[PDB]
RNA sequence: UCGGAGAAAAUCUCCGAAUGAUUAUAACCUAGACUUACAAGUCAAAGUAAAAAUAUCUUGACCCAGAUA
């Protein structure tokens, strides 16, 4: 029972585990875009 | 160490490499390294993978811990399924 | 200054290893090996061990 | 004798024949030996087990190519390279 | 501050390349590890200049070069001068005659004929397998008539028992002019049988210049002739023999690896188990055993067995 | 500490050796010699050790030393001292495993 | 059988044996120097003021197969010397000369600029129509 | 106590560390070596596994108590 209850809850973590890292892998997307959107995206655009 | 026992007379072991060290009955000894289990999280990977590993120990060493012990930890034991079968004895050794 | 997190496996593994963060950066996460899985997860941070 | 042994089915002894082609002597024997043991027991044992994988890798179609491995793709190019050439 | 800079990684680079291989006092890597025709030539340049069309096409960057005419080309103009090179490489010149090199000057031609109009070209380090191979290919040089010749196969790297040695396939003498079904045929044509596992054998064809006839009596083979251990041959003896009437002046060589056909050869003909070889490495080095391995892990006591599986003793 | 030449030119060395330790950038990796986190050279296969003077090139792309190297007198280059070992041995060898 | 007679350790002498094998070695060092040498052969290809050379050479240092735009063959066919079709065309001599030479594999060593180039781009794009690998395998161990 | 610079390796002349931020999260296993009284400390081919190579820059033993699985 324990290797059966152990082997199912890590398939139905894994099962859910890409959209997660997707998920992951968005965010720290946007992060870096914030980190550009004032670093010349609009601080330079002033600076024209 | 007591070399001769108020009660039977003979020397004794000093229970402190027992709780250490692993003999082989080829006349090593076998140990872990100093620190292998603290503050691993500042410790290199490289460092990490040395500390885990059983080591042997030098001709001197290996002497006092002869004498610390006595012949009952020398003799050849026959467990079943030892996982150490194999290092009771030296093959190829010409030394 | 900065403290002793633990990061686990949200793999559905108990696997989990020990990290440093800055007090003032937010909760953590990363992508790291899990042995048991054998394949790349996320590593959430659950527990704080120390403060170093 | 793979050809003339009758306890082996006629198609498998077919497919064991193109298969493991180089284990055949020139008399048309199938020569397997192993020497990984100081027991003879234990060495007999893998030749007849082998025998056995060959019946069923034989019996069972091995319809999968797997992943092409980094030799495969050295052999494939250097055949690619042949038949252009050999294009004349 | 007088010199100037080379302001450009490339030009540096450059520089430095040849200076290494120029020599040096101090020690390095190396050490240790006529007119009418030029004319004529301006003339042609100066009329692909003048086609507007040419100019068109390339600074539309859809012009191209036919590769056919350049190969004949180069093989009349430059192509033997190549050739040598790709001789040297290989070591062709090295094994069959001790280090002396040969121009070739005749581009002879060489093609395995497979089934029907589909022949495979035997240029220098082509790969051919030994099932195409099977039968003789056919030859044409263009030899001209009056023009006696002599044809050659070996194999250079053979003859299992012997290490310098070399297998003649087979050998036409007294090749009169460009035809060769005329030449006599000293010794018959055998299939390539290169052993399994034995890595990549070469093959070259080379031909001789026949001054005068000459009967190489004492070189022609009994036809058939599958007593294998006969066609041993070298050929510094034979050019050494003849060397007064025989002059290299052509090349073609191919390598085969191991293929099914050559078990067929080995036991169909030549009559014999076939040799299977295998590429073997040294041991790995250990130093040597100490009756106490201070400060070494466990996997020491096993660098130094020998048998996998336990033992008893007198037990 | 200790920072010096382990192995001395001429020296048969195996594989997995260390033939120098340097805080900075006294020798550079040249032939089967392999370079450490803490820039110590040791040897890619057993062979002889051996010191030669070479022309140093760097990668385009770090920008230091593009620029150092660019900025150099026509005439001539900058050299380095560079260790190899040459090997003492064949890879392998084809040997008969069996008759069939 | 005076014909079974076989010497227990076999001596192949072909030069390119145990690198066609694969399991030659290369040399792996280098680390501080562009470009590396673990090749068993390498492209050189250099543009000069009106010419361009592609080159295939050993570690040793001796050149195998050579395409030269200063070749006569090449420029009657060959509008202008110096041009990315000259880069294109003379890639595609230098690929059969290859394929010729059984050179299959081979190791091309661009810098940042060249790689960049568009006729060396043009150039690697005949040689993969022809077939030879611009990467080599790794050694076998 | 340890590290960096000079004297130049014996005592002298000076600066810093008991970390710091960045981050690609940096796996397991295993030849040969460095250093070293012991103890601790370094580098690393090959193989396998993840990914699509990389961690970059500048330290305290044993016992004994804990924490979670
Ligand atoms: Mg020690
Ligand atoms: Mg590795």
């Amino acid at each position: 029972a324990r290797r059966q209850a152990r082997e199912q809850r890590i398939a139905e973590c894994m099962a859910k585990m890409p959209q997660m890292i997707e998920n992951w892998r968005k965010q720290k997307r946007e992060r870096w875009e914030k980190i550009q959107a004032d670093k010349e995206r609009r601080a330079r655009l002033q600076a024209e | 160490l007591t070399y001769c026992s108020t009660r039977k007379g003979k020397r004794k072991t000093v229970k402190s490499v027992v709780h250490r060290f692993l003999r082989l009955h080829s006349g090593l000894w076998l140990r872990r390294k100093a620190g292998y289990k603290k503050k691993l999280w500042k410790k290199s990977t490289a460092r990490k993978k040395r500390l885990r590993e059983f080591v042997f120990c030098s001709k001197t060493q290996s002497k006092l811990l002869d004498k610390m012990t006595t012949s009952f930890w020398k003799r050849r034991n026959w467990y079943a399924g030892d996982p150490y079968q194999m290092y009771h004895d030296r093959t190829n050794l010409r030394v | 200054k900065t403290i002793l997190v633990k990061l686990v496996s949200q793999a559905g593994t108990g696997f989990s290893f020990n990290h440093k963060r800055s007090r003032l950066r937010e909760k953590l996460s990363l992508l790291h090996y899990d042995p048991i899985v054998n394949k790349k997860v996320l590593f959430v941070e659950q527990k704080k061990i120390r403060s170093l | 004798h793979l050809a003339s042994a009758d306890w082996i089915e006629e198609p498998v002894r077919q497919k064991i024949a193109l298969t493991h082609k180089n284990k055949i002597n020139k008399a048309g024997e199938l020569v397997l030996t192993s020497e990984s043991s100081r027991y003879q027991f234990r060495n007999l044992a893998e030749c007849l087990q082998k025998i056995r994988d060959m019946i069923a890798e034989a019996s069972q179609v091995p319809k999968e190519p797997s992943k092409e491995d980094a030799r495969l793709q050295r052999l494939r190019i250097e055949k690619m390279n042949r038949e252009r050439l050999r294009q004349k | 501050e007088r010199l100037e800079k080379y302001r450009s990684f490339e030009r540096y680079r450059r520089r430095a390349e040849q200076e290494a291989r120029a020599p040096h006092w101090w020690r390095t890597y190396r050490e240790h590890f006529r007119t009418q025709k030029l004319l004529e030539r301006k003339h042609f340049l100066r009329e692909l200049r003048a086609n507007v069309e040419e100019e068109r096409a390339a600074r539309l960057r859809t012009a191209s070069i036919p590769l056919e005419a350049v190969r004949a080309e180069w093989e009349r103009t430059c192509g033997p001068y190549h050739k040598q090179r790709l001789a040297e490489y290989y070591g062709l010149y090295r094994d069959l005659f001790h280090g002396a090199t040969f121009v070739p000057w005749v581009p002879l031609h060489v093609a395995y004929a497979v089934g029907e109009e589909d022949l495979i070209p035997v240029y220098h380090g082509n790969e051919v397998t030994p099932t195409e191979a099977s039968r003789a290919p056919e030859v044409t040089y263009e030899a001209d008539k009056d023009s006696l010749w002599t044809l050659l196969f070996i194999n250079l790297d053979g003859h299992l028992l012997e290490p310098d040695a070399e297998y003649v396939h087979w050998l036409l003498t007294n090749i009169p002019s460009n035809r060769v079904a005329e030449g006599q045929e000293t010794c018959p044509y055998l299939p390539p049988f290169p052993a399994r596992g034995s890595g990549f054998h070469r093959f070259a064809f080379l031909l001789f210049k026949q001054d005068k006839p000459i009967n190489f009596s004492e070189d022609t083979r009994p036809s058939p002739c599958y007593q294998l251990a006969q066609r041993t041959f070298r050929t510094f003896d034979f050019y050494k023999r003849h060397q007064e009437a025989m002059t290299p002046a052509g090349l073609a060589f191919f390598q085969c690896r191991w293929d099914d056909s050559v078990t067929h050869t080995f036991h169909q003909l030549l009559d014999m188990r076939e040799p299977v070889f295998e590429f073997v490495r040294p041991p790995p080095y250990h130093p040597k055993q100490k009756r106490f391995p201070h400060e070494q892990p466990l996997r020491y006591l096993d660098r130094y067995r020998d048998s996998h599986e336990p033992t008893y003793g007198i037990y | 500490k200790h920072y010096g030449i382990k192995k001395m030119e001429g020296h048969y060395v195996h594989a997995g050796n260390i033939l120098g330790t340097q805080r900075q950038f006294r020798w550079h990796p040249g032939a089967h010699v392999g370079l450490g986190r803490n820039k110590c050279l040791y040897a890619l296969e057993e062979g002889i050790v051996r010191y030669t003077k070479d022309v140093y090139v760097p990668n385009p792309k770090n920008t230091e030393a593009v620029d150092l190297v660019t900025s150099l007198p026509k005439g001539a280059v900058l050299y380095k001292t560079f260790v190899h070992v040459v090997p003492a041995k064949p890879e392998g060898t084809f040997k008969l495993v069996d008759m069939l | 059988k005076e014909n079974e007679a076989v010497a227990p350790e076999f001596t192949n002498r072909n030069p390119r044996n145990l690198e066609l094998l694969g399991v030659a070695r290369k040399e792996r060092g280098w680390a501080t120097v562009w470009p590396n040498r673990e090749f068993w052969h390498r492209l050189r290809v250099v543009k000069t003021q009106h010419h361009v050379e592609a080159f295939v050479e050993h570690l040793n240092g001796q050149v195998v197969v050579s395409a030269s735009t200063r070749e006569w063959a090449i420029k009657k066919h060959l509008y202008s010397t110096r041009n990315v079709v000259a880069c294109e065309s003379i890639g595609r001599v230098l690929a059969q000369r290859c394929l010729e030479a059984g050179i299959n594999f081979m190791v091309y060593q661009p810098t940042p600029w060249e790689a960049s180039s568009d006729s060396i781009k043009r150039l690697q794009n005949a040689m993969t129509e022809s077939g030879v690998m611009l990467r080599e395998p790794r050694r076998i161990y």
